[PDB]
Formats: C-alpha cells, sequence, structure tokens
C-alpha cells in the first residue's frame, strides 16, 4: 500500500531560539503531500538521503532499526535496539540475520550472531515519528511522540520534530531495516529531498505552521512575499526557460585526403639501414579507413587504440618506412634486442604510434633473387631512439686498423637479403610502416573526422558550427551572405545567423523561449485558487483553460465576453477577476 | 593437407601422457600450431600454441607449468607432454594449424586456424576399468501400442567408455536405437538400447542382444522375451 | 578476457540473423577476431578471419563486422545446413587466446512433435542382483526442451536419477533417457512409480507398479 502525508516531517533545523518570525530555510525535508510506502505486520530498504519514519501502536512491536551499507561483516554498521529495558545503541561489525527480529519466557534477540570490532557502545494509541540523517560523519536523529486517538492509521496535522541524538561515527550508510517483536504467547517510510520551506515561529519559539514553497503557485507566492496571507494583486514569482534537447555538431567535409596512398602504395620502398622518413602536415587523416585496407599482417599500437585516433589532433606525424625479413618483425617493438631493432632502427620505450607490417613477397622478390635491400650488421655501438646511420665506412672488428682493405677482423658493414620467391616465411620480404605523433607547440595540423551529427530545426538545441558554440532554435533563412562570410551578427554584437559548412545554407538563430512567471490570486482570505501568466511565451510551449494574450499565456482563468471595470491588471487591455466561482 | 593425432587413453590422476599429431601436405616452417581442448558437450578452450620457425611457446593460465609442447619438422609432428593431470582434463584434444605463424603476439591482424584434426579423447579417474552388467528389458503391454511393441537390453556400470550392443549379431536395423551412455555419480557409465517389433511378434522370432566390451574382452548374448 | 556472447539465437529460415560478441580492450581493442562454425560432431570450420575475410570455400552468405570493441557475424538468410555452434576468437594481450561461449541455431522449422515416452521397471535378474533401476526413454520430440520428473506413489523424488541431454537422431528430431536407482526393498516399498516429461507446457506421464 501507499499513503499520503499531509504536513509531516518538519524538524527544527538547529539550535538557536526564535519567536514569531516566518523564517526561510533550505534543507532536506519531506515534501508536503508525498507518496509514503505502507507496511503491515520486514524488508531491506534504501537510505539515499535521510528518512522519515512513523509508527503506531500501544504495545511495542517496533523495537529499533539497523543501518549500514551491507548489514553484515566486512564493513561496519550501526545497530539501535530496545528490549523491555531501554535503548541500546551500538556500532560494531556484525553478522545480521537476513530476517532478524526478537521474540516475546520472553526470550528474544535472534537479531545478529556477531559483535566484532566494536567502535562505539551505549546502554542504559501512539504515534512515534523519527527523522534520520547522516552528514559529515554525524548521524543525526530527530523524533517526536504524539498521541493519536486512533490505533494504527496515519493521521493529519502539524507537529515539528525536536533533535534527540548526535553520533560522530564516520560510518557509511546505504541501507536500513526494522526490528519487530514476534508472536509466541503498521509503519511508513518517506524520503528527504533538498527543499526550501517557510517556518512560522510562535512567541515561545516553537514551529506552529509551515509552507512548502514548491508545491503550487500560491505557495511560491507566499514564499516570495514572506507571508501567510497574500492580498489581491499580481506578483512576479519566478522565471521560465524552455530547455534544449540534444545538441547537433556538424563541421565541413574532408579536403586534404591526407595522402597515405603513396606511403603505403609506393612502387619501391627503402632499405632498412637508410630508412625513409616522411613528415605529414595539415590534412584530414582517417585512421579507420587505413585500418581496413585489408591486407596487413601486423597492426599494433601501444600509446593508443587505432579507432580512438579518429577524434584526436596533432602537430606533426612522422611515418618511417622500410623493408625487412619475416622473422624480424618481432624486433620492431619497444625494448627489443637483435640486429635490426638495434642497428637499422630503434624505438624508445615510451612509444605511442602504430607499427604496421605486411607481406610483399609477390612484388619485391623475384626468381633469381632481388638483392637490392641492404641491412647493417656491424657497428661499434648501439643506437639512440630514432637514430639514423647511412654511412658505409669499413668497420674494424679487432685491434688492428686495416685502413680501407678488408680481411681478417675488419669487414664491410652491410649485407644483402637474398629474397627468393621459393622461400618459406621467415625470409620473405615484409614492408614496414611506423607511425609516430608529436604535440609540441604548433597551432593546428592533422586532426580526425569530427563526427558531424545531423542538423535539426525548430527545436531549442545545443549547437556547434565549426567553432561557434551556442544554444537556440535554428530556422531556415532568407538572407544572402557574401560567399566568404560564415555567420552574421546583430547590432549589440550577438550571433544571429550561421551558414552550414556542408550544405552552405543560411540559418537564423533565435533564442529559447524564456520569461517571467506571475501568479494571479484573489487573496487567500477569499480562495486558494490561482491563475498563472507565462510572460510573452507562446502558449504551445509552456510545459482546462489555456488562453493566449498579447502579454503571454494565461492558465487557470476562463475568457468571457462581458466587460467590467478592471480588477487585477494583466496587460494590453486585459484584466482578471474572481467572479464567474473562479 | 591432413592432420591426425594419437596418444589418448585412460590414466589415473597423477599420471602422465604424450599426445602426438602428424601432418601432411605442407611444410612446417610456414605455419604455427595449436593444441585446443574441448570438454564433451561444452565450448572450446585454447591450450597452447607454438610458432613456426623454432620456438616461442605460450600456454593457457590454468595449464601453466604442467604441460610442455614441441614440434619436429624432421618428422612432421607435434608432441604435447602432459604431466600431473587433474580430473578436469577429460576432453577431446584437437591439433589445429595456424596459417601465418609467429605467435599471435607479434603477427597480429591475421592469424586464423584453417585446418583441424579429428581429435583424441582423454579421460582421467581412479574408477579403473570394469565390465558391464546386462539385463533384458522385456516387451510389455505398457510398452505395446497397437501394431508394435518395444524390447531392449540395459547394459550398465562400466568404466571403459567404448562399448557396443547389437541386435541378433547385427541382423535387425529397424527400430534398433542405442541411447547415449550416461555417467553416474558412482563414476561408471550405463546405457540401454531398445528396438520396436510388431506386437504380433513378441516372442516369435529371435531378439538377442550381443554385448561386446572392447577394452575388456566381454561378449555376452542376452535374449529378451515378454514378461512372465 | 571473457568474450561475452549470447548462448543461443533463433530465426525463421530465409532472413538475416546477427550474432554478437563483446570483448574489452585487449581482446577486440588491439587485435582481430575470427569466427568458427561447429556442426554437431565434426571438427570446427573457419568462417571469418581478420574481421571480414572469408577464405576459399565459405559461401557469400556470411559477413563480418568489428566496431570498436564489439564484433558481429551476420548470416544473411538461414538454411537447413546452418544449425551449429558459432564461436568468436581474439588474442588478449594478457598472453592467452580466448574463446567465445558459443551460440546454437534454432531454424525453428519442423512442426511440434509429441514426445513418445516409454517406461520400464527393473527386470527380474536385477531384482535378484540386489538392485533396481527404472528406465524412462523419450523419443521423437523435435523441439528439444524436454524436462523430466520422477514420482513415487504420490510424491516427487529427486535422488538417484540421471538424465541424458537430448541427442539428435537421423530424422533430425531428438531422444533422451533417464535412470532411477532403487534398492529392491524400496522398489516394493512404494506401490507404483512414474516418469513424467514436460515439453512446451504440455506434459505426458507414464506409470508402472511393481507386479
Ligand atoms: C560535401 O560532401 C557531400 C557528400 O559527402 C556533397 O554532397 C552532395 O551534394 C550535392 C548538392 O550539390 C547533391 O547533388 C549530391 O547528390 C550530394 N551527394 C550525396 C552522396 O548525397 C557536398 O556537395 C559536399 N560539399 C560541397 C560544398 O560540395
Ligand atoms: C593501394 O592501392 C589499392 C588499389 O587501388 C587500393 O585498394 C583499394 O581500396 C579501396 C578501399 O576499400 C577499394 O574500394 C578499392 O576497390 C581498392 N582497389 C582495388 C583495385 O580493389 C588501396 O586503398 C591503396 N592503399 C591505400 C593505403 O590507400
Ligand atoms: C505512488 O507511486 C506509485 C508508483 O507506481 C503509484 O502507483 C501510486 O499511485 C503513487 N501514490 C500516490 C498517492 O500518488
Ligand atoms: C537489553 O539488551 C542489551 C543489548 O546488549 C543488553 O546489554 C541488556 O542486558 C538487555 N537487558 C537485560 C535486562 O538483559
Ligand atoms: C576487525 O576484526 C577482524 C576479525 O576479527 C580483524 O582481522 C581485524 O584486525 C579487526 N580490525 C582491526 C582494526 O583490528
Ligand atoms: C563511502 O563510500 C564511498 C563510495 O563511493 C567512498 O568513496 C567513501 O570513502 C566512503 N566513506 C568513507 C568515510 O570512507
Ligand atoms: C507558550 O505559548 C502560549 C501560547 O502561545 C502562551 O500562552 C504561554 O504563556 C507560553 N509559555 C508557556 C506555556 O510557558
Ligand atoms: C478577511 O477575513 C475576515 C475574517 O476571516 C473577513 O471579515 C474579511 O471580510 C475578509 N476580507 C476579504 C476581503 O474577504
Ligand atoms: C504560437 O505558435 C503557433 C505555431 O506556429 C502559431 O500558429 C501561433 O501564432 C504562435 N503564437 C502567436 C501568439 O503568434
Ligand atoms: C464572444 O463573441 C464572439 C462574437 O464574434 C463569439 O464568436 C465567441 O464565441 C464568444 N465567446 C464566447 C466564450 O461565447
Amino acid at each position: 500500500a501507499y499513503t499520503n502525508s499531509f504536513t509531516r516531517g518538519v524538524y527544527y533545523p538547529d539550535k538557536v531560539f526564535r519567536s514569531s518570525v516566518l523564517h526561510s530555510t533550505q534543507d532536506l525535508f519531506l515534501p508536503f503531500f508525498s507518496n509514503v510506502t505502507w507496511f503491515h505486520a520486514n524488508p531491506v530498504l534504501p537510505f539515499n538521503d535521510g528518512v522519515y519514519f512513523a509508527s503506531t501502536e500501544k504495545s511495542n512491536i517496533i523495537r529499533g532499526w539497523i543501518f549500514g551499507t551491507t548489514l553484515d561483516s566486512k564493513t561496519q554498521s550501526l545497530l539501535i535496539v530496545n528490549n523491555a529495558t531501554n535503548v541500546v545503541i551500538k556500532v560494531c561489525e556484525f553478522q545480521f540475520c537476513n530476517d532478524p527480529f526478537l521474540g516475546v519466557m520472553e526470550s528474544e534477540f535472534r537479531v545478529y550472531s556477531s559483535a566484532n570490532n566494536c567502535t562505539f557502545e551505549y546502554v542504559s494509541k501512539n504515534l512515534r515519528e523519527f527523522v534520520f540523517k547522516n552528514i559529515d560523519g554525524y548521524f543525526k536523529i530527530y523524533s517526536k511522540h504524539t498521541p493519536i486517538n486512533l490505533v494504527r492509521d496515519l493521521p493529519q496535522g502539524f507537529s515539528a520534530l525536536e533533535p534527540l541524538v548526535d553520533l560522530p561515527i564516520g560510518i557509511n550508510i546505504t541501507r536500513f531495516q526494522t526490528l519487530l517483536a514476534l508472536h509466541r504467547s503498521a509503519y511508513y517510510v518517506g524520503y528527504l529531498q533538498p527543499r526550501t520551506f517557510l517556518l512560522k515561529y510562535n512567541e515561545n519559539g516553537t514551529i506552529t505552521d509551515a509552507v512548502d514553497c514548491a508545491l503550487d503557485p500560491l505557495s511560491e507566492t507566499k514564499c516570495t512575499l514572506k507571508s501567510f496571507t497574500v492580498e489581491k494583486g499580481i506578483y512576479q514569482t519566478s522565471n521560465f526557460r524552455v530547455q534544449p534537447t540534444e545538441s547537433i555538431v556538424r563541421f565541413p567535409n574532408i579536403t586534404n585526403l591526407c595522402p597515405f596512398g603513396e606511403v603505403f602504395n609506393a612502387t619501391r620502398f627503402a632499405s632498412v639501414y637508410a630508412w625513409n622518413r616522411k613528415r605529414i602536415s595539415n590534412c584530414v587523416a582517417d585512421y579507420s579507413v587505413l585500418y581496413n585496407s585489408a591486407s596487413f599482417s601486423t597492426f599494433k599500437c601501444y600509446g593508443v587504440s587505432p579507432t580512438k585516433l579518429n577524434d584526436l589532433c596533432f602537430t606533426n606525424v612522422y611515418a618511417d618506412s622500410f623493408v625487412i625479413r619475416g622473422d624480424e618483425v618481432r624486433q620492431i617493438a619497444p625494448g627489443q634486442t637483435g640486429k635490426i631493432a638495434d642497428y637499422n632502427y630503434k624505438l624508445p620505450d615510451d612509444f605511442t604510434g602504430c607499427v604496421i607490417a605486411w607481406n610483399s613477397n609477390n612484388l619485391d622478390s623475384k626468381v633469381g633473387g632481388n638483392y637490392n635491400y641492404l641491412y647493417r650488421l656491424f657497428r661499434k655501438s648501439n643506437l639512440k631512439p630514432f637514430e639514423r646511420d647511412i654511412s658505409t665506412e669499413i668497420y674494424q672488428a679487432g685491434s688492428t686498423p686495416c685502413n680501407g682493405v678488408e680481411g681478417f677482423n675488419c669487414y664491410f658493414p652491410l649485407q644483402s637479403y637474398g629474397f627468393q620467391p621459393t622461400n618459406g616465411v621467415g625470409y620473405q620480404p615484409y614492408r614496414v610502416v611506423v607511425l609516430s605523433f608529436e604535440l609540441l607547440h604548433a597551432p593546428a595540423t592533422v586532426c580526425g573526422p569530427k563526427k558531424s551529427t545531423n542538423l535539426v530545426k525548430n527545436k531549442c538545441v545545443n549547437f556547434n558550427f565549426n567553432g561557434l558554440t551556442g544554444t537556440g532554435v535554428l530556422t531556415e533563412s532568407n538572407k544572402k551572405f557574401l560567399p566568404f562570410q560564415q555567420f552574421g551578427r546583430d547590432i549589440a554584437d550577438t550571433t544571429d545567423a550561421v551558414r552550414d559548412p556542408q550544405t552552405l545554407e543560411i540559418l537564423d538563430i533565435t533564442p529559447c523561449s524564456f520569461g517571467g512567471v506571475s501568479v494571479i490570486t484573489p487573496g487567500t482570505n477569499t480562495s486558494n485558487q490561482v491563475a498563472v501568466l507565462y510572460q510573452d511565451v507562446n502558449c504551445t510551449e509552456v510545459p482546462s483553460n489555456v488562453f493566449q494574450t498579447r502579454a503571454g499565456c494565461l492558465i487557470g482563468a476562463e475568457h468571457v465576453n462581458n466587460s467590467y471595470e478592471c480588477d487585477i491588471p494583466i496587460g494590453a487591455g486585459i484584466c482578471a477577476s474572481y467572479q464567474t466561482q473562479s | 593437407v591432413q592432420l591426425v593425432e594419437s596418444g589418448g587413453g585412460v590414466v589415473q590422476p597423477g599420471g602422465s601422457l604424450r599426445l602426438s599429431c602428424a601432418a601432411s601436405g605442407f611444410r612446417f616452417d610456414d605455419h604455427a600450431m595449436h593444441w585446443v581442448r574441448q570438454a564433451p558437450g561444452k565450448g572450446l578452450e585454447w591450450v597452447s600454441v607454438i610458432s613456426g620457425d623454432g620456438g616461442s611457446t605460450y600456454y593457457a593460465d590454468s595449464v601453466k607449468g604442467r604441460f610442455s609442447i614441441s614440434r619436429d619438422d624432421s618428422k612432421n609432428s607435434l608432441y604435447l607432454q602432459m604431466n600431473s593431470l587433474r580430473t578436469e582434463d577429460t576432453a577431446l584434444y584437437y591439433c589445429a594449424k595456424d596459417r601465418s605463424y609467429g605467435p599471435p603476439d607479434v603477427f597480429n591482424y591475421e592469424y586464423g586456424m584453417d585446418v583441424w584434426g579429428q581429435g583424441t579423447t582423454v579421460t582421467v579417474s581412479s574408477a579403473s576399468t570394469k565390465g558391464p552388467s546386462v539385463f533384458p528389458l522385456a516387451p510389455s503391454s505398457k510398452s505395446t501400442s497397437g501394431g508394435t511393441a518395444a524390447l531392449g537390453c540395459l547394459v550398465k556400470d562400466y568404466f571403459p567408455e567404448p562399448v557396443t550392443v547389437s541386435w541378433n549379431s547385427g541382423a535387425l536395423t529397424s527400430g534398433v536405437h542405442t541411447f547415449p551412455a550416461v555417467l553416474q555419480s558412482s563414476g561408471l557409465y550405463s546405457l540401454s538400447s531398445v528396438v520396436t517389433v510388431p506386437s504380433s511378434s513378441l516372442g516369435t522370432q529371435t531378439y538377442i542382444c550381443n554385448v561386446n566390451h572392447k577394452p575388456s574382452n566381454t561378449k555376452v548374448d542376452k535374449k529378451v522375451e515378454p514378461k512372465s | 578476457s571473457v568474450l561475452t556472447q549470447p548462448p543461443s539465437a533463433s530465426g525463421t529460415p530465409g532472413q538475416r540473423v546477427t550474432i554478437s560478441c563483446s570483448g574489452s580492450s585487449s581482446n577486440i581493442g588491439s587485435n582481430t577476431v575470427n569466427w568458427y562454425q561447429q556442426l554437431p560432431g565434426t571438427a570446427p570450420k573457419l568462417l571469418i578471419y581478420s574481421n571480414n575475410q572469408r577464405p576459399s570455400g565459405v559461401p557469400d552468405r556470411f559477413s563480418g563486422s568489428k566496431s570498436g570493441t564489439s564484433a558481429s557475424l551476420a548470416i544473411s538468410g538461414l538454411q537447413s545446413e546452418d544449425e551449429a555452434d558459432y564461436y568468436c576468437a581474439a588474442w588478449d594481450d594478457s598472453l592467452n587466446w580466448v574463446f567465445g561461449g558459443g551460440t546454437k541455431l534454432t531454424v525453428l522449422g519442423q512442426p511440434k512433435a509429441a514426445p513418445s515416452v516409454t517406461l520400464f521397471p527393473p527386470s527380474s535378474e536385477e531384482l535378484q542382483a540386489n538392485k533396481a533401476t527404472l528406465v524412462c526413454l523419450i523419443s521423437d520430440f523435435y523441439p528439444g526442451a524436454v524436462t523430466v520428473a520422477w514420482k513415487a506413489d504420490s510424491s516427487p523424488v529427486k535422488a538417484g536419477v540421471e538424465t541424458t541431454t537430448p541427442s539428435k537422431q537421423s530424422n533430425n528430431k531428438y531422444a533422451a533417457s533417464s535412470y532411477l536407482s532403487l534398492t529392491p526393498e524400496q522398489w516394493k516399498s512404494h506401490r507404483s512409480y512414474s516418469c513424467q516429461v514436460t515439453h512446451e507446457g504440455s506434459t505426458v506421464e507414464k506409470t508402472v507398479a511393481p507386479t
């Protein structure tokens, strides 16, 4: 079952005395006329932000609550109990029965089975309300005990709840339960939200009445005036603001295809020891289209996934290219050993680009053997990352400098691959392209294809036109820019037209319907009905009597054909009255 | 272009085995090889890979340290040595060829597994081996319906999985249906093979089930007749 | 490293059926997928490598998609020979090949057959053998979602029963079997037992009484 609170769950926000003073507060309250669960006699509930909790009986079936996140061991929880003696607050790590309770001989307490690591102890019909909240490691408890003249139904009325306890625990809470005394020989749960209330203080300092300032237009007016009686008139109470849904973002097509099509499709690559190195500049490089050219044999990157490179941007891209064996592709990797990855190429350990490699046995190898690819094997030291050595000096191995004539312990530094088409993979020619990116300080270079969503119209939207960020309704235009102008401005300098980069059409930008909200009341001493004016808003975009005026959209009043003396002035010749009531 | 395997059988937990796989139709220095196991009725589970061109091996994590794998291109073979088995290794084992060698670790983007073997069954346990116990399930009116009635033979409680029951030395092929053996909690298998035959022919002709257990040497013929 | 995929998919013969896989970042992030078809009993076939490349011999009804971290087979038009398991593979930088969970196919063509049930009590020699086994055979029930429950004189029983998974016959319908273990004194204890089978809501039961 569910039930309706009426005006319930008001607590004194803090100490500090006070008398007749319609004082205004912002806090966590139980909104007026709320949807409170009903329980009879129970299960694990949430907490999520404070709790209202009433209960009704003459016996005592409700014997405290249990709180926490897991209601077991492995994390801490609170336990608040009351046998026929008195209250027992306690904070340990427990092991709670999934259905914990206490009996009524009169032997009881099948509640838990563990009391480890206790960090806090304490020991020592009817309507009993409680408000539980938990802020900054303090667990606050307000309470009130009113006598009903019923037995177990939620009554109506006003009664403010006075603070009881304060516990500096530190405990996290996400769930709570209840405890009941069995048979061996009715309760509600509200939740609290951040509201703003207007409390009326007595001359002794007690809260006697309140106003929830977000219930209806009358209450928002009472809050705006800081009173409990509004006299006839018309009052500005707040503001409206048509919210914008979605948000398009469309840039221009792609010009500089960014020519990978000759670094991957060149007729003749470089050898490895004098490896090629291209530098790419300002272009539109689509990495996913490069990814599925559908012939590769290694596509591996370390700094970044390839598909999420389609929405970054860099300053400079280096693309090295060469040709090596089959069994040496494992050397083109960060932190390797072996000739290649130590003689004709070295990667740094914090690499970021993609290594790409594929087979080209049918193109670079030939019967008799293509011997035109040279690789270095002799060097007096290792190499830096991205170093390059194109010299051809005669290396001396031994102690004897031999001076330009080879023989024992001095050799030529370069050998040649013999690429024969009757070879197994492991001596076959593989072509290798290594990318690397850098972001030094440069203004703008190669970026990706900024996903340009579809352009919508006639809806308050959040838009971006290749840099122009804004909000508003977009509409087909009938102005004519000059064919180099992107957007138009008004006097007082606000963007009011744009040109769509892709289709090149002019679109006006009008703001989102906004304005004030006014409440028309005959006075609370006459009635509590209300009418509402949305000022200069078209009455079709507001969220009976909906009536359109030159002054806005009026809701809650009927339009008649008579004409009286003016009572409450709306505007543009229109007045309102409480006559025909309504 | 063919893949055969050998080496399976039954060992107790704690033993060891040597699986082998022989290939035909290509060289071994252009392809990597995989051992992939599969429990009966369940999905696949990769066990190990060796690259072509020598050695760079990898095992699955649950089989780490216990197993070993090598190849021999002098003989065109794979060896998978299994040590200290556990009871969760009862599976078929498949010898698969990976085109474009190099562990999938280095040669990304194109590995595949194109041609497969026929697999080899391996099961472990202490139940040892045992012979089947046979009963005849008589044709009855509770099995009879109109023109036909069913009779069969129940062969139960045996470990050594391959067992066969024929009807009349292989004569009747109509209605003869042997159902998949069932594995009990006791650890032994059991099955029942049944055949329908016209109800006018309850006892008339010969219906003798020939039970043969090949790992053992059990051969028994049991006649099935209507209930007394 | 788990490669979550649905356990079974369905569809009428003659339209497009998709099959998805979802791996995280070391699986499908920086690697490629394969797809493998396993007809019942045989060795698995290769279907798609390098996310969309069928090899020679795969017909032009299978495709392949890889989007960021998900993958998808797309069978364009089912037929009577595509009722199999389908697995997706990856590599996982974790240093271990991972496999999918598999997905059956359920052409859902054959009409709804009736599970023919047949029950047998323990034979006489088994009674003399100090044991007893009830035998419940199910056959010809083309849609294979059968389940079984066993009954002593009035109550259900849940101990001593073994149930085969359904197995496909030649006529491409299914068959199954279940066994009940009993001591002969319990066999004569209760006046009768029964095997009931439920199948698409429908139910058929058989019953036998000791002599
Ligand atoms: C940007 O690219 C789009 C396509 O990606 C171009 O679109 C076409 O626009 C013309 C209008 O002049 C149509 O007649 C064509 O049918 C469109 N093609 C398609 C496939 O829809 C667009 O023209 C490009 N931008 C510019 C300024 O040319
Ligand atoms: C190298 O050249 C080939 C041949 O032209 C390009 O392959 C084309 O790729 C596109 C992309 O899908 C296909 O639509 C064409 O059909 C392919 N061509 C042929 C003849 O089939 C390839 O794109 C080029 N390499 C790069 C990196 O662009
Ligand atoms: C409370 O919310 C539930 C949610 O479905 C609804 O069914 C019920 O009518 C609501 N009660 C009141 C009083 O609005
Ligand atoms: C009431 O419960 C508390 C919980 O520990 C216990 O300490 C106390 O002894 C109980 N009362 C009596 C009379 O035992
Ligand atoms: C909490 O209790 C557990 C088990 O009794 C123990 O291991 C742990 O040390 C305790 N916590 C502290 C802070 O001692
Ligand atoms: C409560 O739980 C949150 C979980 O988001 C955790 O971050 C926080 O540290 C916990 N509270 C304390 C005091 O540790
Ligand atoms: C409390 O308020 C009442 C009415 O507002 C007043 O009559 C009384 O004097 C005040 N003080 C008390 C009851 O001590
Ligand atoms: C205001 O209320 C008082 C008493 O309730 C009444 O006498 C008076 O007429 C009211 N004023 C108006 C304008 O209705
Ligand atoms: C409100 O919008 C509708 C729809 O375009 C229009 O017909 C109507 O005239 C607008 N309101 C006013 C006051 O013009
Ligand atoms: C007011 O008078 C006009 C005369 O043109 C008529 O059309 C309209 O319906 C009348 N309004 C009402 C509410 O009767």
